[PDB]
RNA sequence: GGGCUACACACGUGCUACAAUGGACAGAACAAAGGGCAGCGAAACCGCGAGGUUAAGCCAAUCCCACAAAUCUGUUCUCAGUUCGGAUCGCAGUCUGCAACUCGACUGCGUGAAGCUGGAAUCGCUAGUAAUCGCGGAUCAGCAUGCCGCGGUGAAUACGUUCC
């Protein structure tokens, strides 16, 4: 399916291309006025024209396997120069600067 | 910090281009944290001061985006 | 069909003359493809086994053998018996559509794809592949898959030393 | 072969949808397929998108 | 220059949700009270946006902040960890200011977590009140979920003093 991974069928367009990792609501706004698939179908019901002009408008787009291993060097990158901010990201406290004698539990 | 240009202090420029006109030396003790770090810093040792003592950080090609506070925690725990 | 006058046609005059043999016969030439499974939650899951007994009659139509433990583990719950794992072997002409399956229409599907290891030869001439999610070429229907295990596959040449099993995959269509 | 106990087998028309096709033999009669081989940019030597892509930033100085 | 923003933990007060009386998208309306002189800043232009440039008017019942929001009306999803929720986080920006690294608010793209109404226990409210929705102002360059006021819709119940 469309990135190397699935969508669902079920849904409308708009919002099973937000399940690809790497498109929200917005590109994929953005991607169906390309494509002109007019946002109001099921994408069990397209067409092989009208999905393959969605696949390689994605295929142009930064998406699956990219981001994830693009994000994980720029936090190695920060783990590894010194970088306090990269210290953040190791130990489990707050990174953008948030109070941890409370909360802070998304990480820990 | 948006399209002003990147910030320095005046004085460590000044120190780093007497340091980059000839050749590298000793670290530089340097109290601005603040300050952003250019491209033409790179291979300079710098000593930041982290509250209490001058920390030696010597820049590489990827320790430039960020600050020079970045690299001298203020807090230490256990 | 095609892997079979590919492999003759192609390869065998360029790779005996690219490793100089004194002999048609020492062309290395791959015997056979063995599809492990090794699916041991049998143990928790006593229907478990069934899957891959479906699916890997779907991969290959050889129906691969519910193969059992040898030896009583203890610390794997497991008592000698209760059968683990399934496991096809393959030689004819279906295996040569395997690898077309595999090169030309599954490993794309590899939804993390890059270069399969180089390092995955054992020093006499064979390789495995091997296979974390149950579909990689479009027989195995998400419709039907909710457990996603993966498979071991086994591509065993005639080969007798290494690189030139290294320059037979190489040549059959596998990337590295 | 045992019979009755494998599933059949008829020539698989494997198709793509950059259009190249190929043949098999499968279960299936007839297989379209969205990406093959020559469609997946990893095949196709050095790739397009991943690899004009993939350039790490350069000190962004730029601005 | 750092810290008062530490963090394994407990613990008061609050905000946001867990959702169809809901979410998203488009249309229509209705307020009060207060602030503005090196301040309030229209309109136009550009930028997806935060905002930006030139500049009218205003020492103010005139002009601006100031395009109120829940609401009502259509379209859409259909009861799922989702078209719920927004944490966290990467990247790119904006404004303030010598300077936003520790340590600012906001925007844009993306990731999307715990959570499906909460154990023992426990608090507030008797009417324009509670619940809910926005607006304003001090403080202040900038920082508000706090506080101090303002309106919008707007309930349920009080037999009674047996008990705390």
């Amino acid at each position: 399916r469309i990135a190397g991974v699935d969508i669902p069928r079920d849904k409308r367009v708009v919002i099973s291309l937000t399940y690809i990792f790497g498109i929200g609501r917005t590109t994929a706004q953005q991607v169906l006025k390309e494509a002109g698939v007019s946002e109001d179908t099921r994408v069990r019901d397209l067409t092989e024209e009208e999905l393959g002009k969605i696949r390689d408008i994605i295929d142009k787009l930064k998406v699956e396997g990219d981001l994830r291993r693009e994000v994980s060097l720029n936090i190695k990158r920060l783990i590894e120069i010194g970088s306090y901010r990269g210290i953040r990201h190791r130990r489990g406290l707050p990174v953008r600067g948030q109070n941890s004698k409370n909360n802070a539990r998304t990480r820990k | 910090s948006l399209k002003k240009g990147p910030f320095v202090d005046g004085h460590l420029m000044t120190k780093i281009e007497k340091l980059n006109e000839t050749d590298k030396k000793q670290v530089v003790k340097t109290w601005s944290r603040r300050s952003t770090i250019f491209p033409q810093f790179i291979g300079h040792t710098i000593a930041v001061y982290d509250g209490r003592k001058h920390v030696p950080v010597f820049i590489s090609e990827d320790m430039v985006g960020h600050k020079l506070g970045e690299f001298a925690p203020t807090r230490t725990y256990k | 069909n095609r892997l079979k006058e590919k492999y003759n046609k192609e390869i065998a005059p360029a790779l005996m003359t690219k490793f100089n043999y004194d002999s048609v016969m020492q062309v290395p030439k791959i015997e056979k493809i063995v599809i492990n499974m090794g699916v041991g939650d049998a143990v928790q899951n006593a229907k478990a086994i069934d899957s891959a007994v479906e699916e890997l009659t779907f991969i290959a139509g050889q129906k691969p053998v519910v193969t059992r433990a040898k030896k009583s583990i203890a610390g794997f719950r497991l008592r000698e018996g209760m059968p683990i794992g399934a496991k096809v072997t393959l030689r004819g002409e279906r295996m040569y559509d395997f690898l077309d399956k595999l090169i030309s229409v599954s490993l794309p599907r590899v939804r993390d794809f890059r270069g399969v290891s180089k390092k995955s030869f054992d020093g006499r001439g064979n390789y495995t592949l091997g296979i974390k999610e149950q579909l990689i070429f479009p027989e195995i229907d998400y419709d039907k898959v909710t457990k996603v295990r993966g498979m071991d596959i086994v591509i065993v040449t005639t080969a007798n030393t290494d690189e030139e099993a290294r320059e037979l995959l190489t040549q059959v269509g596998m990337p590295f | 072969m045992k019979a009755g106990i494998h599933p059949n087998f008829k020539k698989a028309t494997v198709k793509c949808a950059c259009g190249n096709e190929f043949e098999t033999g499968s279960v299936k009669e007839e297989v379209r397929v969205e990406i093959c081989s020559e469609c997946h940019p990893f095949y196709t030597g050095r790739q397009k998108f991943a690899s004009a892509d993939g350039r790490v930033d350069r000190f962004n100085k730029k601005y």
